């Protein structure tokens, strides 16, 4: 798996391959990582995919639950809750989630929660098995408040290396759009991502 | 414990139970009694794991003790042995399950029949004409085989027995000490001092 | 550990050692491995020292009990059943006890009870409990009578016992004797076997494999 | 029973003649993997005390919620909060190494090792150390992991027994502290440049510093090491 | 199963003023089965003593083969082997069975012929060379005869006193094991005469 | 143990604690740890006692054997080479943990040896489970340019820090000096700062305490003449 | 897999005298190969003239003392400040170790005052409350040395009377207070030099009549 | 095999030895001799694993008998326990060591003296008045430091060997058949055949 | 371990760390993991220092052997060599390997020996566990005949992150520059590297 979330000057844009495998099999080339726990709150999501989706169904019952009492709840709110599962059911859990999202009072934010359950909130996160692969990558070409049509392409380019190496990554690299202006899905193909 | 046998005849059940107590490497006894009354027309003998053998004994005893009481009656020999084998039965998926393989030797009055069963600590229950638990039988079986007829009378019972145990005292590598014998039968149990 | 008990014409006698050790090395000599639970009453203990210790406390507390409630002595049956049936309760667990309950009352008579943690509980006449209960059992089978004088008796069980601290590494230091009568138990002193077995090897003539 | 998995390495901390120190790297190492360079190990409770944690990160920020709380419940129905009733560096340990027994006897530890530094309300220092299995031990210096190995070492040279302490100024007690923090990152492959270092006086406060960096690292004799042995080129 | 501590013993040894002393009990068993009270530990090659400790099948197997090498010395040397140089072919003996030891713990004593030195050393399995000025011990109460000996002993005794506190160094250590003891004997030696006194003590 | 290795101006000093521990206990409280493989080649050794003598005396003969071979003074990377290819033969099993150090025709030389037998080059060394507090200490007060007596101070002060806070090493600290042409100087209990206080009693038993069974004279001399 | 004990090392010493008590302990404290701390208190004041130590893992034996000594405060609340003697410590110690029979406190426990007619006493457990009163106890680490010692310099075992030649014992002599913390810091002395896990100092806790006194000796620090 | 027994009195050397061989569950002999005769007056008692036993009891008997043949001379006791011994020390770090326990019970010609020798399957060696292998040492040896006086005669060592075989008959869990008991002296080797 | 190769348009330069580690103990911050095998054939050792050192001496006998009655030996000849020893012994070593010299024929060429003992010619190479974070740097940032100086600030670079995100990798990295010049040590301290 590879995952990633890079806040920009809009907000924060969400990226993930779609590769799921039991051992050496690909048990689905297309599947959607990126997953939606409110309208402008998304978590990337990595390990196992019943947990993860487990937990992504719990948070997102949660947060509908506090919008009803309390109105809507802020991208750290959301990691909160993410990280209180994680981290009290860390002994039969194996999950690695990246939550983002996007409020007009904070803009873009990124919280990664790794294995243990500990919260991290960076300016961008990478995740996965084949993250490993392009820590180098990332850190020397990552800016602060980049553009759009920048920080598309910083994801574009970091998961493409990373699909490279990671047998674990592969298919199409999906990406979710965090901003004012709403919310976008972008979607890019082996044929154009392969060749860069 | 180690050796218990069991012979029904044509009038009687005769249940013949080693004496030897062995822990580890000593003999500490070697005139134990390997069974209880539960009834006056009704004996169970048994062996098994320590401690467990006899707690289960008397426990057996103490409830059919209770019903006679209860109901003024005593219980058939067949009513007895199923109820023993779901105690048994139960116990196996208990937390820490009776190990305990018991015969049930009684006289049916209302039948005028004698009868024998034979149920391990699983709770595998069998009505035989001669019956025995653990490496007694690998020995005894053959003999019985042989030998029984079922129209025996007590004393060619006890002959039988005797055989039994002869051959057990000559191939068994164990030093069991002997065997008390009890006969069950329409007077009631008694026991046979000489043996 | 070495303990016997055993009946006879004046009652019973009971003989412990007094040794405890932790794997090779020797923890103390000094341990009491009677327990006086009433006037009439002796428990023997082997195996771990505090499950033996606890429980036969224990046992004492519920004897007194039986007493306050029944307005009767309890007997010698009823208190070894109360021990095997608590211990049976804790089966599995990994306690580790041998033990001898002994004592008199007018309708048993001198009685011993062997208990273990197992769940096993025994009457008997004669019973040695512990790593070197083999030793002791040598010497007594071999000189035992039901017609023994009360002195006799308490050499003898002296005597079975002293042979297990010889030979048996985990046993020894002191032998502790009670005799148990139709009017409570008797305390028979402390004997040291570093003093007892050169006494022993002197008078009887025996352990002339030993050089003294 | 769980292993850890987002790791910080040693603190290491000592006592002076006013008051204590006490330092920690801001990493937060995912086995060899040196992930997170921006991890706050000390956390300040109240203006005279400092709680310095390592091992796992996600049971630190567990204990990190447990301190925030305790300051907020003591507050409660307390108008002697900011004064004579306020936390004390003892209550602050006491409350931790009670709950970390309490853990490690229901076989589920916070896979900590923690140093609370402070000052008391009479001005005396206080050093205390508890870790995963509620074990606790004070001594004039303190150190976790391989700060127990190299720092306390170096640290013992400055005050090697109690009647040291009053002859160890701030300033000979920083250098230590900085000079053990530079050793560490000789020497300790999951240690990083970075550091947090907090003073607690009892005149002039607490002082808490951070991004602080290991400065006049020798590695120009590097040069002149060749081969493993025969070799000249 | 723990080789070392199957038949049990103990061995010390000790050094005065102009003499040395060593000991050792005579306990051999099974375990926990006493086997034979008369199981001595000390043997000697000219005036150099050698007490073994350990598995009992090894301690005799060495002691059958540095009687072999000692011979074989004296036939060739034209003279009795010395303590200092026997230190020397115990180990090289021991370290050439490195990945497959005897089970021992060997202890030399004795007084250079020629110099008239007292001279002790004690040595691992494997024949890592231990040279004290005080004393050396072995064995399965190795723990009591150090806390004893650390104690009780103090330099320059002579060898009536010598024999005084290395006796109850060994007596009290082997008494808080229950592996030693069932007797004892101590090696008194000086430089040309040597007195063997065997040690009452509790049969237990 | 607490072993350390210190190169300065003109040679190279080598130094070592003095205690020899099986598990808990103090087997030796004045063990010697400075081995001598050559006039002027020694090494200080850790781990398992037997195998740091044993692999040193059979280097120490051979490299002998081929000094009086070449007709020439044997050199550092000779024992180093050696040492190591003895040592990798076994896998680790011969568990010696060496700093070697010396002078010889091409200069002076400091390296250190691991059990599975890989080697290290440098001007300051730590062997042993006090060689964290001696590293430590090093890595504070080491420098370029040391001299005799600063190396030896430097040297002695790992040592120090291996016996005061490692509970593997303790009692005393020696040290060997090797300078470029010159004997070596091998300072056996350079500092002694661990003597046992004078005990409050004095326990000499009165003569006759002990009880005996029997007496004899050993007859230790030969077969006799006449 | 997580182990929930340890070894914090140490070694403590009880001697009963005939109108006093000792309870001594170093006071080192270790992990392994390292040293935590080279003054950590290990033996305790806990009320009515009883001092207690609990030698082995730390946590343990800081929570029975703890536990103990809460014990003593909750005794004088529900019996009119009664005085809680000796021997009824002792068995209430036990119930504290039996307690946890099955996750005992891995620690050796050693307590000492006197007795209710005034004579010194000293009571000895192992991790699960067997008990046993004794004129004599080392325990810890370094009980293997120091016992055999004691066993020798207090109850004058295998020493006899000269002229007799093992005929007449010695006689068992009652010893002093300061005969008694001669024997106690040769003990440790003794013990700091062949064990690696002693040293640093030595507290020693007297118990007489008229109170609890404390004495202080450094021992070495290698 | 089980129970080994050996006691040297005045003038000779008694060796008992079960005469039972049990395999698993069967016992399937109960006349077992568990000797051999090393030369005309030393003889040798032997247990341990199946196989093993008689392999090396009639190896070592092949050695003594070759050695006196060629010298035309008896080995003294002490020489042969130490062949013996050696063999087994030997044996010990082999590939797969002899896993045989022996008893050795000679009369020294030379000396006039009865030896026991007993050597465990390690090579370990003991010289003794009285000895035995495996639990049988637990219960006989008690009665033997009782009993035994060295001026014994051979009537009254039978006497105690008896009193050492009912206490292992009393006591000991295993049926070992009784034992086959022979005397060395002086005279030679010879065997009681009624005990 | 952080160690790699590159060939170039004058030749080919080695480059590594200087980390040894006992687990997470630096025993050596100095190390020199750049051996010589010949003249102007090096190699990057990783896995085992006993091991690696053991396999370089006896491949440096084997080349001077060689020479002594063939002449100078080529690069793929001493690969070869390496690997003899690295496969037939694979059972018993743990040795990652990267062979690296300049013939005047052949130029400057690259051959890595991982742990099987296989060998691969490559235009660079990188192995040892601080490599696993620069693959996609190196990917990206690799080209064919670049010069000197674009070469050493590639490895510096590349190195750089691997021992940022290694913790078994650290100190100085050491170069190694085989050209027909001759043969150049470079080294770079800890305050040029890091902030890169
Ligand atoms: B990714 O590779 O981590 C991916 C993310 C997941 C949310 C779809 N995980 C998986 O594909 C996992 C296996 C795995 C790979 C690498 C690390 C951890 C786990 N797959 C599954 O959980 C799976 C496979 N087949 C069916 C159902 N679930
Ligand atoms: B005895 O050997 O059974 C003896 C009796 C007990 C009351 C002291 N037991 C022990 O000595 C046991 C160990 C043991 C040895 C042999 C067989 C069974 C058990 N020791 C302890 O219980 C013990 C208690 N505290 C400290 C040290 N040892
Ligand atoms: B030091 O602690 O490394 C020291 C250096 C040695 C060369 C004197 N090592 C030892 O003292 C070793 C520790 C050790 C214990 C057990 C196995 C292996 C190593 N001690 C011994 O080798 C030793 C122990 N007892 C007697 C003789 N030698
Ligand atoms: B590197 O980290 O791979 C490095 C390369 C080596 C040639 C110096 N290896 C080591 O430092 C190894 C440990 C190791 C780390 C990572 C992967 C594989 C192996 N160290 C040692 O072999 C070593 C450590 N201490 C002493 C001696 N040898
Ligand atoms: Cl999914
Ligand atoms: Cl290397
Ligand atoms: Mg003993
Ligand atoms: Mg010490
Ligand atoms: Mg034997
Ligand atoms: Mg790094």
């Amino acid at each position: 798996t590879s995952i990633m979330a890079v806040t920009f000057k809009d907000g924060v844009i969400l990226g993930a391959d779609s590769r799921t495998t039991t051992g050496a099999y690909i048990a689905n080339r297309v599947t959607d990582k990126l997953t939606r726990v409110h309208d402008k709150i998304w978590c990337c999501r990595s390990g196992s995919a019943a947990d993860t989706q487990a937990i992504a169904d719990i948070v997102q019952y949660h947060l509908e639950l506090y919008t009803s009492q309390y109105g809507t709840p802020s991208t750290e709110t959301a990691a909160s809750v993410f990280k209180e599962l994680c981290y009290e059911n860390k002994d039969n859990l194996t999950a690695g989630i990246i939550v983002a999202g996007y409020d007009d009072k904070n803009k873009g934010e990124v919280y990664t929660i790794p294995l243990g359950g500990s919260v991290h909130k960076l300016p961008y996160a990478i995740a996965g098995s084949g993250s490993t692969f392009i820590y180098g990558y990332c850190d020397k070409n990552f800016r602060e408040n980049m553009s759009k049509e920048e920080t598309v392409d910083f994801i574009k380019h970091s998961l493409s290396q990373a699909i490279k190496w990671d047998g674990s990554s592969g298919g199409v690299i999906r990406m979710v759009v965090l901003t004012a202006a709403g919310v976008e899905r972008l979607i890019f193909y082996p044929d154009e991502y392969e060749q860069l | 414990m180690d050796i218990i046998l069991g012979i029904r005849v044509q009038d009687s059940v005769i249940l013949a139970s080693s004496k030897a107590v062995t822990r580890g490497i000593s003999v500490l006894k070697d005139s134990d009694d390997k069974t209880r009354q539960l009834s006056p027309h009704t004996l169970m003998s048994f062996a098994g794991e320590a401690g467990d053998t006899v707690q289960f004994a008397e426990y057996i005893q103490a409830n059919i003790q209770l019903y006679s009481i209860r109901e003024d009656y005593e219980l058939s020999p067949q009513a007895v042995s199923s109820f023993v084998r779901q105690e048994l039965a139960k116990s196996i998926r208990s937390r820490r399950p009776y190990q305990v393989n018991v015969l049930i030797g009684g006289y049916d009055k209302k039948k005028n029949k004698p009868e024998l069963y034979q149920i391990d600590y699983l709770g595998t229950k069998v009505e035989l004409p001669y019956g025995a638990h653990g490496y007694s039988g690998f020995y005894t079986f053959s003999l019985l085989d042989h030998h029984y007829r079922p129209d025996m009378t007590t004393e060619e019972g006890l002959d039988l027995l005797k055989l039994c145990v002869q051959e057990l005292e000559k191939r068994m590598p164990m030093d069991f000490k002997g065997v008390i014998v009890k006969i069950v039968d329409k007077d009631g149990i008694r026991q046979v001092d000489d043996f | 550990t070495t303990t016997l008990a055993f009946r006879f014409q004046g009652g019973i006698i009971v003989a412990v050692d007094s040794r405890a050790t932790a794997g090779n090395w020797v923890a103390s000599q000094t341990v009491k491995k009677v327990i006086e639970i009433n006037p009439f009453l002796l428990g023997t203990v082997a195996g771990g020292a505090a499950d033996c210790q606890f429980w036969e406390t224990w046992l004492g507390s519920q004897c007194r009990l039986h007493e306050l409630r029944e307005k009767e002595r309890i007997s010698v049956a009823a208190a070894s059943k109360i021990l095997s049936n608590l211990v049976y309760q804790y089966k599995g667990a990994g306690l580790s006890m041998g033990t001898m309950i002994c004592g008199y009352t007018r309708k048993e008579g001198p009685t011993i009870y062997y208990v273990d943690s197992d769940g096993t509980r025994l009457k008997g006449d004669i019973f040695c409990v512990g790593s070197g209960q083999t030793f002791a059992y040598g010497v007594l089978d071999s000189n035992y009578k039901w017609d023994l004088s009360v002195e006799d008796a308490l050499y003898l069980g002296k005597r079975s016992i002293l042979a297990a601290a010889h030979r048996d590494a985990y046993s020894g230091g002191s032998v502790n004797l009670y005799h148990v009568t139709e009017d409570g138990w008797i305390y028979h002193g402390n004997h040291d076997v570093g003093e007892l077995f050169w006494k022993v090897k002197e008078e009887e003539g025996s352990f002339n494999n030993v050089i003294g | 029973t769980q292993q850890p998995i987002v790791t910080g390495t040693s603190v290491i901390s000592m006592k002076y003649d006013n008051g204590v120190i006490i330092a920690a790297d801001n990493l937060g190492s995912y086995g060899s993997l040196l992930r997170f360079n921006g991890v706050e190990r000390l956390i300040p409770v109240g203006d005279n005390t400092v709680v310095g944690i390592s091992g796992d990160i996600s049971d630190m920020q567990h204990i990190e919620r447990l301190l925030k709380d305790l300051v907020t419940e003591n507050a409660y129905d307390n108008p002697l909060a900011d004064a004579e009733e306020a936390l004390e560096p003892s209550y602050i340990f006491e409350y931790l190494a009670t709950v970390m027994y309490q853990r490690r006897s229901k076989m589920n530890p916070l896979w900590n090792a923690i140093i609370v530094a402070g000052v008391q309300s009479n001005g005396d220092q206080f050093l205390r150390y508890v870790n995963l299995l509620g074990v606790t031990y004070s001594s004039p210096t303190l150190a976790t992991g391989f700060g127990a190995h190299m720092a306390n070492p170096l640290l013992r040279k400055v005050v090697d027994r109690e009647s040291d302490i009053p002859k160890t100024t701030v300033q000979v007690a920083e250098e230590a502290i900085v000079n053990a923090m530079r050793v560490l990152y000789y020497r300790d492959a999951r240690s990083s440049r970075n550091f947090s270092l907090a003073i607690i006086d009892k005149n002039t406060g607490l002082t808490f510093k951070k991004n602080l960096q290991v400065e006049n690292m020798k590695w120009d004799f590097a040069k002149d090491i060749k081969g493993y042995g025969t070799q000249k080129i | 199963s723990d080789p070392s501590s199957i038949n049990g013993g103990i061995v010390v040894a000790m050094t005065g003023k102009d003499c040395v002393a060593i000991a050792c009990d005579l306990r051999l068993g099974s375990q926990s089965l006493g086997v034979s009270n008369k199981f001595e530990k000390i043997f000697h090659y000219g005036h150099v003593f050698l007490g073994i400790t350990g598995l009992a099948t090894d301690v005799t197997t060495l002691n059958e083969m540095f009687r072999y090498k000692t011979n074989l010395y004296k036939l060739k040397e034209e003279r009795a082997i010395e303590p200092e140089t026997f230190t020397q072919l115990v180990s090289s003996s021991l370290y050439e069975r490195r990945f497959g030891p005897y089970f021992v713990g060997p202890v030399v004593a004795g007084i250079n012929s020629k110099s008239g030195k007292p001279f002790i050393a004690g040595f691992d399995l494997i024949g890592c060379i231990d040279e004290a000025k005080d004393f050396i011990v072995s064995g399965t109460a190795s723990d009591q005869l150090f806390g004893m000996c650390e104690s009780l002993y103090e330099p320059n005794l002579e060898p009536e006193d010598l024999f005084e506190t290395i006796s109850q160094a060994l007596l009290n250590a082997a008494d808080r094991d229950a592996l030693s003891g069932w007797g004892a004997v101590v090696y008194i030696i000086k430089k040309d005469e040597v007195v063997k006194r065997y040690l009452k003590m509790r049969q237990d | 143990t607490t072993i350390v290795g210190v190169k300065f101006n003109n040679g190279v000093v080598i130094a070592a604690d003095t205690r020899s521990t099986q598990g808990p206990i103090v087997a030796d409280k004045n063990c010697a740890k400075l081995h001598r493989i050559s006039p002027k080649i020694w090494c200080a050794g850790a781990g398992t006692a037997a195998d740091t003598e044993a692999v040193t005396q059979l280097i120490g003969s051979n490299i002998e054997l081929h000094s009086l071979y070449t007709s020439r003074e044997p050199r550092v990377v000779s024992a180093l080479q050696m040492l190591k290819q003895h040592l990798f033969k076994y896998q680790g099993h011969i568990g010696a943990y060496l700093i070697v150090a010396g002078v010889d025709p091409t200069g002076s030389h400091l390296f250190s040896i691991h059990a599975h037998g890989s080697t290290d080059v440098g001007y300051y060394l730590s062997l042993g489970s006090g060689s964290l507090a001696a590293m430590a200490v090093l890595e504070s007060h080491w420098k370029q340019d040391l001299t005799k007596e600063e190396a030896i101070k430097l040297a002695s002060d790992a040592i120090q820090a291996g016996i005061w806070n490692d509970l593997g090493s303790g009692s005393n600290v020696d040290v060997c000096v090797m300078e470029i042409g010159k004997d070596a100087e091998y300072l056996r209990n350079y500092l002694t700062p661990n003597v046992r206080e004078e005990k409050q009693k004095s326990y000499k038993f009165p003569r006759g305490t002990t009880a005996v069974l029997k007496e004899s004279i050993v007859n230790i001399c030969d077969i006799q003449e006449e | 897999q997580f182990n929930p004990y340890g070894d914090n090392g140490g070694t403590i010493l009880g001697i009963a005298g005939e109108d006093f008590a000792v309870l001594a302990g170093d006071t080192r404290n270790i992990t392994d190969y390292s040293i935590n701390s080279r003054y950590e208190p290990k033996v305790f004041d806990c009320g009515d003239n009883i001092v207690m130590s609990a030698n082995g893992f730390a946590a343990d034996g800081d929570a029975l003392v703890k536990r103990f000594k809460n014990s003593v405060k909750w005794y004088h609340f529900d019996h009119n400040d009664k005085k809680l003697s000796i021997n009824s410590a002792a068995r209430n110690i036990q119930h504290l170790l039996y307690g946890k029979r099955f996750f005992p406190y891995y620690v050796h426990t050693i307590i000492a005052g006197l007795d209710e007619d005034g004579k010194g006493a000293v009571y000895s457990f192992d991790p699960v409350g067997s008990y046993e009163r004794e004129q004599c106890r080392a325990g810890g680490a370094a009980a293997s040395l120091i016992m055999p010692f004691l066993d020798n310099q207090v109850n004058f075992k295998n020493q006899y009377e000269p002229g007799t030649n093992g005929k007449v014992k010695k006689p068992l002599k009652y010893l002093s207070v300061e005969e008694v913390i001669k024997l106690v810091r040769d003990s440790f002395t003794s013990a700091t030099e062949r064990h690696i896990q002693v040293g640093d100092g030595l507290e020693i806790l007297i118990v007489t009549k008229d109170g609890v006194r404390k004495e202080f000796y450094e021992l070495k620090r290698d």
